[PDB]
């Protein structure tokens, strides 16, 4: 329901806004000197651009130009099938699994050294308290 | 590290203490004491680590979150520790 | 300090 | 004009890049859907093709979104 | 029955309150926080001069724990901040010299 | 007066925060560090060297690459100890009881 | 493929078919067996679906990496160039070093190739990146030298690099072993559950 | 007409379904949060009466 | 013969040193060495890129409108250790083509060995029409060429 | 034996940890009082944002059932915002406690399948906002690693800046929203890369002669540019 839409906004020309078109504007037409320049260059054997050569020296990896019906319209295409490399071990990561909940080194490291240090401090204080309790229990 | 192991550690501690006596216990029974305390500490961290991480998180966020409102963030941890101790040492 | 902290 | 005659290697900022892609999209839509008009592309024209029996109904009310309080 | 734990948690709460009151520009609240910070602890008072002269592994442990709990560097000019940092470090030093810290995740 | 900081200005807010009664060392805020990879890296390197887990745990040490220590703790040592003595005796300096030592420390640190 | 939905009554039954008598002991037991069966089937479904999904995902990853011509710490790629393979096996297993046969320009080129390859291989999160880059920077420092003089200076960095390398290798081995063990345990558990379901379906009662 | 709106008479079927889903989700979240709390407390207490 | 192999390597290094010393403007001085280097080639099965280097040096001082691209790529492909990967096909056909060896086809992202002509296309209304029609067909966009408003004029195309 | 006697000095001495606690417990130690953070800014769900989206200002749809009540950013903030720290600023655009859209999966294969299809990461769904200290620690560690990687690199601080902006914009939980902020610095890094390559490998071009009207006016200065 997008095609063949209705006129949604109004069209208008504000008072005394200029148009910059004369009465022969419909008979005016554009022109480019590029075709004539190309013909003259070809006829006089003037310096050609490097786009006439399909090989590409502008990089280290091999590129070849693909032309769309004309030497003026080209795209470079790389030839290599590049090999990629990973200095990574396999099977060392399970991102779907939440690791903050599992008990272990991997879990603490998916958590932080800060949480682990806090846990160790609480551990030490708890051990102090329980040592005091042991002392008073066994002195009796 | 398990509750069973920690209980056996504390039984070792108490029986070796009854063997030694009230005068030379702290001298003779240091290694068993450290082992028992380390096992109890492992148990405590395992059973009360969620509450400690929650307190840590509230402290990072300045106790601005919903779960940080009130005193439950502290009372839960203290209750876990008290329960663990009452389960282990006696 | 870093060069992007400068604004003036 | 910015690259080849002033010497700027990076002529387009992010705004100009977005504008370029917007205009590319508008060209694509204008060539894909015949008679597509303002709300989808900045374009208005009068001689449009309509079915012949144009029904006029009220829009539905805006969707009630859930909200606190 | 859990004095070390209780005073630790109280100190942490008071540090958070001091930071919040500083952000919200509340001298009354932040001075209350400073005053309520367990300055009457004989253990920490005794461990203060020990911490001030310790060196090496114990000092590195206590610095690591303090940077865990409070990694922000306090202003060298504000003595209240300096003193609360010193008090917390002395508390951690006392806890460590009673029962040392085990900060690595790998352990058995 | 205190106007809103939009989201685009937050990177500047982190390293140039507004003024407070308790400011941090803004010049040292880029120097605050705490590595979560210290012990994992240590274990990986030692196990690659060929050691066992027990040897690695015995050789492990805590990170020295953390935020530096306040120099006031070494320069104002006696003044700070005296202030802490006053606080411990006078209940945290209620109703201005450690103002003497605190003012001496403040002057020593600030110098107008 | 699926089955069609089951048939439904055309006339509405509200409660006329409800039991007018309480259940009996054998019926209660059969109900308990049915609950056991559905729990077993739930567990079996969890195992089977997890296994299927993980197999499909990892086969897709393997096919993608083969399509894009990737090579890892286990050099298991046949489409590699021999030079690229030598470079990767030096970076993984041996010692990267420039030969005295080469001219200083070619040594620079070799070190640049090493650095490009290693920086594409290892990202900033990788632990071995810093040791590798340090070792190659030392090689750049010591290009205009012999291997005998270069060893003394670059050994301290090559040691750390080799250490991180062997650590990664050990991690991979341990991961493979643990995954194999877990897989086998899960499959044994599933088989035992299947036989338990079989005997309970032999014991089930009703129509 | 305002009474009809309280009963959702002017709503569309999409809006009715969305309100229904919203109630469903709120109720589900309440229940699962309560379950987590109950299981934690009953685990630290080691008592089934607490869960009950 | 390892003695002869090493002697020839020494000779080749000497030739390279002499050529570098003289420069690529004065390269006709080192025609001394071709006598022995061609014998090295025929004996050891080796190539030393002699003809290609000489042709490149000669061309670059009196260059082609191609700017010696084929000479450059020929030298680059000769100087490879295992041999040239890319070569220029020899033809009775007017346009030459770039070709890829089969034994290195698995290193390149190509369906065939023919990488297209070695010269760009010639300008032609018909080729442009063909390419444009092909692109229109591949795109398949209903809406191309539609003019919803045209400036009202007796001329069919106002302006252009 | 009472639990936690010495552990609530905030209660014993009427010290509020925050203005919300001050208002609740009626300590009245905040001279400027408290403007409560409303619930729509304390919690909510992820929403769509762009006006060129049809479901704009609507909650994000997931495979699982999730509350569809959205986080509403502060669009009309008060003039005086006494606390301009990150703690109070982040609540205007994200909730400190994270979104209320997290799942509790009945099975492991649902989690697996959601991840496989790109609809779940615990990094994103079970997480809070990052504190300024955490962000700064991360940024300084990343900067150290990059400086070790190469000191003599011109794109160094630009990479560090995009990292800083991503961390501040909380890309772990709103990656698309943060990338929308940080891709500008990514583009600048992309430019610096080429600017460095062309200086390392000397690349230049033949500049044309000066134009006849390079200066618009004879009395104007023609400031020389490299």
């Amino acid at each position: 329901s997008m095609d063949h839409g209705m006129q949604y906004s109004s069209i208008y020309w504000e008072t005394s806004h200029r148009t910059y078109l004369p009465f022969w504007a419909s008979l005016t037409q554009k022109f480019s000197w590029k075709i004539m320049d190309d013909q003259i260059r070809s006829f006089l054997r003037l310096p050609k651009p490097v786009t006439t050569e399909p090989f590409v020296f502008s990089s280290g990896s091999p590129y070849i130009r693909r032309y769309f019906g004309d030497a003026d319209i080209s795209v470079p295409v790389p030839l290599h099938a590049p090999a990629h490399f990973a200095f990574v071990p396999t099977g060392t990561v399970s991102p779907w699994e939440e690791t903050g909940m599992e008990t272990g080194p991997q879990g603490a490291a998916a958590r932080g050294a800060a949480a682990t240090a806090f846990r160790a401090v609480l551990e030490s204080a708890w051990k102090c308290d329980i040592d005091e309790q042991i002392k008073e229990k066994l002195h009796s | 590290m398990s509750v069973f192991e920690a209980r056996s550690s504390f039984l070792d501690l108490e029986q070796c203490a009854r063997a030694a006596g009230p005068q030379r216990w702290e001298a003779e029974c240091q290694g068993v004491r450290q082992r028992a305390l380390q096992a109890a500490a492992d148990v405590m961290s395992r059973e009360c680590g969620a509450y400690g991480d929650s307190f840590f998180q509230c402290y990072r966020h300045g106790f601005r979150l919903e779960a940080c409102q009130g005193e439950k963030a502290t009372m839960q941890l203290l209750r876990c520790q008290r329960m663990v101790a009452d389960r282990l040492v006696p | 300090a870093s060069p992007m902290l400068f604004t003036d | 004009a910015r690259y080849c005659y002033r010497g700027l290697d990076h002529p387009f900022t992010l705004n100009e890049m977005k504008d370029f892609l917007f205009k590319l999209r508008e060209q694509y839509l204008v060539n894909k859907y015949e008679g597509i008009q303002f709300p989808f592309v900045f374009r208005q024209f009068n001689r449009v093709s309509t079915p012949g029996t144009l029904e006029v109904h009220t829009s539905p009310a805006l969707q009630q979104q859930p909200h606190f309080h | 029955s859990s004095p070390h734990m209780d005073r630790l948690l109280g100190d942490l709460k008071l540090l958070a309150a001091y930071d919040s009151a500083a952000g919200w520009q509340e001298p009354k609240a932040m001075e209350s926080a400073f005053q309520s910070l367990s300055w009457d602890d004989a253990d920490v008072l005794k461990a203060l001069p020990q911490y001030l002269n310790c060196r090496g592994e114990q000092k590195r442990r206590v610095d690591f724990a303090y940077a865990a709990l409070c990694p922000r560097p306090v202003d060298e000019k504000d003595p209240k901040q300096t003193l609360m940092s010193l008090w917390m470090k002395a508390r951690l030093f006392s806890y460590d010299q009673k029962h040392p810290f085990v900060l690595s995740p790998f352990a058995a | 007066a205190a106007s809103t900081i939009p989201i685009s200005q937050w990177p500047s807010l982190l390293y140039a925060p507004p003024s407070s009664p308790a400011n941090p060392a803004v010049e040292a805020l880029p120097e605050m560090q705490f590595d979560d990879l210290h012990y994992p890296r240590q274990m990986l390197l030692c196990r690659g060297a060929g050691y066992s887990l027990e040897q690695c745990n015995r050789m492990a040490q805590p990170d020295a690459r953390v935020t530096p220590e306040n120099p006031a703790e070494k320069l104002l040592k006696e003044e700070a100890v005296a202030a802490i003595a006053c606080l411990s005796q006078r209940e945290g300096g209620k109703d201005e009881q450690c103002r003497y030592y605190i003012e001496r420390m403040y002057k020593l640190a600030n110098k107008e | 493929t699926a089955l069609p939905p089951p048939p439904s009554a055309n006339v509405a039954v509200s409660f006329t078919a409800a039991p007018a008598e309480p259940l009996s002991r054998g019926e209660v037991k059969a109900a308990s067996l049915k609950l056991e069966l559905q729990n077993i089937e739930r567990e079996l479904k969890d195992w089977w679906m997890s296994r299927k999904i993980l197999r499909d995902r990892n086969i897709g990853l393997f096919n993608l990496l083969q399509h894009h011509n990737f090579a890892g710490l286990s050099v298991n790629n046949a489409k590699l160039s021999d030079s690229q393979r030598v470079m990767w096996t030096d970076l993984v297993q041996g010692k990267p070093d420039v030969e005295d046969k080469l001219s200083v320009d070619a040594r620079e080129m070799k070190v640049d190739m090493y650095e490009k390859l290693f920086k594409q291989a290892a990202d900033l999160e990788n632990p071995c990146r810093m040791p590798g880059v340090a070792y190659l920077r030392c090689l750049r420092d010591t290009l205009t030298e012999t291997q005998s003089a270069r060893r003394s200076s670059c050994l301290n960095a090559f040691s750390s690099f080799d250490a991180c390398r062997t650590g990664l290798l050990k991690q991979q081995s341990a991961a493979v072993e643990n995954s194999l063990v877990r897989q086998n345990m899960a499959d044994v558990r599933a088989k035992a559950l299947f036989e338990r379901r079989a005997v309970l379906l032999d014991l089930v009662e009703g129509k | 007409a305002q009474l009809h709106a309280s009963e959702g008479f002017w709503d569309s079927e999409s809006e009715q379904q969305e309100a229904r889903l919203q109630r469903h989700a709120e109720h589900r979240n309440d229940l699962e949060t309560t379950w987590e709390e109950a299981l934690r407390e009953a685990t630290l207490a080691r008592n089934f009466d607490v869960l009950v | 013969a390892p003695h002869q192999r090493a002697a020839c390597e020494q000779l080749h290094s000497e030739y390279k040193q002499c050529l570098a010393k003289n420069g690529r403007t004065h390269f006709s001085a080192c025609t001394d060495f071709h006598s022995k280097l061609r014998a090295c080639e025929n004996m050891l099965g080796t190539s030393y890129c002699i003809d290609e280097g000489i042709n490149l040096m000669k061309c670059t001082k009196n260059p082609d409108p191609s700017f010696c691209a084929k000479e450059f790529v020929a030298m680059r492909e000769c100087n490879r250790p295992q041999g040239p990967h890319l070569v220029l096909s020899s033809s009775p056909s007017s346009p030459p083509h770039y070709e890829l060896r089969p034994e290195v086809k698995h290193l390149y992202n190509v369906d065939s060995t023919d990488l297209g002509s070695a010269v760009a296309p010639v300008r032609s209304k018909e080729q442009l029409d063909r390419v444009a029609d092909s692109l229109k067909a591949d795109l398949n966009l209903p809406g191309y060429g539609h003019i919803p408003y045209k400036w009202e004029s007796l001329r069919p195309n106002p302006g252009a | 034996s009472i639990l936690g006697a010495e552990a609530f000095p905030e209660l014993l001495s009427k010290v509020p940890l925050n203005p919300q606690m001050d208002e609740d417990k009626h300590f009245n130690k905040y001279k400027w009082g408290n403007e409560p953070i409303p619930v729509n800014r304390r919690t909510g769900s992820r929403m769509n944002s762009s006006i060129y989206d049809n479901r704009n200002h609507e909650a994000v749809r997931h495979p699982w059932s999730t509350d569809a009540r959205t986080f509403h950013p502060n669009d009309n903030p008060e003039a005086d915002r006494i606390n301009t720290q990150y703690s109070n600023m982040v609540s205007d655009s994200f909730p400190e406690g994270g979104f209320s859209d997290a799942p509790r999966f009945s099975s492991n294969w649902e989690r697996l399948l959601a991840y496989h299809h790109g609809l779940y990461s615990p990094e994103k769904f079970n997480s809070t906002t990052k504190t300024a200290d955490e962000i700064r620690l991360a940024v300084n560690d990343f900067a150290a690693k990059v400086h070790a990687d190469d000191p003599k690199n011109a794109c160094k601080y630009l990479m560090i800046e995009e990292f800083k902006c991503l961390q501040s914009a909380q890309a772990r939980i709103d990656p698309q929203g943060a990338a929308t902020k940080c891709v500008k610095w990514f583009n600048e890094w992309r430019q610096c890369a080429w600017d460095q390559e062309k200086m390392v490998k000397g690349y230049n071009y033949i500049e044309d002669r000066r134009a006849r009207k390079h200066k618009p006016y004879i009395g104007a200065p023609d400031l020389q540019y490299s």
